[PDB]
């Protein structure tokens, strides 16, 4: 109940001063707790959750980083104090902690980029999931766009789509649409360290995919090429957490786990073909990102005379003679 | 020397090689400490232009708008490494090579015109202290062309 998840949280302040009365807290706790396990424990994992969910929602950038740090002496008062068991990520809500994390990274990886921009993109995200105190007091807002940033990366590309609509394409309006693509990747690039420190979300990468391709149908050489780098800098995140996931999954309830096997193997085949068009010599880094993906590789040593790539590919392979 | 697959793949890659460089933009000739300085660098600009400027045009008469194909196809960061393949091997560190860490940006591929080409070889004469190989050369390259050098 409330007066739980109250109690901890007041643990957790003295567990910043001293430790010896929140370690009989955390004492009275497993005696006085149910333990069992399927339910009751997951009671205490939605306490821990709803307090790392509100050293979220806790100057407004050195405010934030206050709050990477709260949320480190929270993660680290929670190992000791253990802390060593709960998890209720299930559907849609231990992981739940790394991922507030690397959203709170994600939150000051476009607090560290601010320019006119992005806080239009921003205005019109807030003021469509609801509206604004206007007391002053107009980021419009963040501590609750950061428990909640997914979804100013869903809106701050729906606001490049109407700024594509009027973009007339015309080259200023073509380098307004890869200043965006620059944001939400090295905001995919600080998610990705995040966890080296250790389908809305993939939507709005497959939208931009398609729309970093009918540009560069009409753009300056050089300029086609940083937008094609930076795609392939997107779309090396998506099938690298698509490996992840499958590597989590394993054994019994099988056929789920070869449905989402076709699923993403419809996807590098669709990201393959897509640059197809583009330059190969990004190739063998999407073929070594998917580390296999091979019938794209394969198809790409096949239109130009690299029969020496085709057997470079072979000479460092599991089965590959097999294969080609 | 090599055969015919190996001599487009090679021209196209050296296409863009020439082009890469005539698009580099002339120096900046002010900047430097005396007249005879930066009158060097100058006259080394203009045979830079000059003579990847006829490779670029010959290359490209081969075919129509064959240029721009070649920067549609190669500017792709694929051709950096299809160009550092071909040209070294690939033991060598490709960190510390300036080849694999340049950042090739819009390349123009806009064909030279004949009128640039013309003030650049005059410029460009005494490159070579005037070898009548370089004249022999450029009236050679001048002679495929509608306008004759001066």
């Amino acid at each position: 109940k409330i007066k739980l998840l109250k109690a901890a949280f007041l643990q957790y302040c003295r567990k910043d001063l001293g430790h010896a009365q929140m370690v009989v807290d955390e004492l009275f706790s497993s005696h006085s707790d149910l333990d069992s396990d399927s339910e009751l424990d997951r009671a205490v994992t939605q306490i821990s959750v709803d307090l790392m969910d509100d050293y979220p929602a806790s100057i407004i950038l050195h405010q934030l980083e206050d709050k990477m740090k709260a949320h480190s002496f929270l993660m680290d008062f929670i190992h000791q104090v253990g802390l060593f068991g709960r998890l209720g990520s299930f559907p849609v809500r231990l992981l739940l902690c790394e991922h507030a994390e690397k959203l709170s990274a994600a939150i000051v990886l476009k607090n560290h980029h601010s320019r006119l921009s992005d806080l239009v993109n921003t205005a019109i995200l807030i003021a469509l999931n609801k509206r604004e105190y206007e007391i002053p007091s107009n980021l419009t807002p963040a501590d609750v766009f950061f428990r909640e940033v997914s979804q100013v990366d869903t809106i701050c590309e729906c606001l490049l789509e109407h700024e594509e609509q009027v973009l007339r394409d015309s080259i200023e309006w073509a380098e307004v649409v890869i200043n965006v693509n620059n944001i939400l990747k090295d905001m995919l690039q600080a998610a990705s360290h995040y966890r080296q420190n250790r389908r809305t979300v993939i939507i709005r990468q497959h939208e931009i995919v398609l729309k970093v391709a009918y540009p560069q149908a009409d753009s300056n050489l050089r300029n086609i090429v940083t937008e094609q780098l930076v795609a392939l800098i997107d779309c090396f995140l998506d099938g690298y957490v698509s490996q992840l996931k499958s590597v989590d999954k394993s054994s019994n309830r099988e056929r789920y786990d070869n449905l989402e096997m076709e699923y993403l193997q419809k996807r590098s085949d669709l990201l393959s073909p897509l640059l197809s068009l583009g330059q190969y010599l990004w190739a063998a880094s999407l073929a070594e990102k998917y580390c296999d993906f091979d019938i794209l590789v394969q198809m790409c040593e096949q239109t130009d005379n690299q029969s020496r790539l085709q057997r470079y590919m072979t000479q460092f392979a599991d089965q590959n003679f097999s294969d080609f | 020397h090599s055969s015919n697959v190996q001599w487009r793949a090679l021209s196209e890659l050296a296409a863009l090689c020439y082009l890469i460089a005539f698009q580099v933009p002339r120096p900046k000739i002010k900047l430097i400490k005396g007249e005879a300085g930066q009158n060097l660098l100058e006259m080394m600009a203009c045979d830079r232009l000059s003579q990847s400027g006829h490779m670029l045009l010959n290359l490209s008469r081969g075919k129509q708008d064959f240029l721009k194909e070649i920067v549609e196809t190669f500017a792709n960061k694929s051709g950096q490494s299809a160009l550092y393949d071909a040209l070294f091997s690939s033991q060598s560190p490709k960190d510390t090579s300036f080849l694999g860490s340049d950042d090739i940006g819009n390349i123009d591929v806009r064909e030279p015109e004949l009128e640039d080409l013309t003030r650049y070889d005059v410029g460009a004469i005494r490159a070579h202290n005037g070898s009548l190989q370089h004249l022999t050369w450029l009236g050679l390259q001048w002679n495929s062309l509608p306008a004759l050098p001066g």
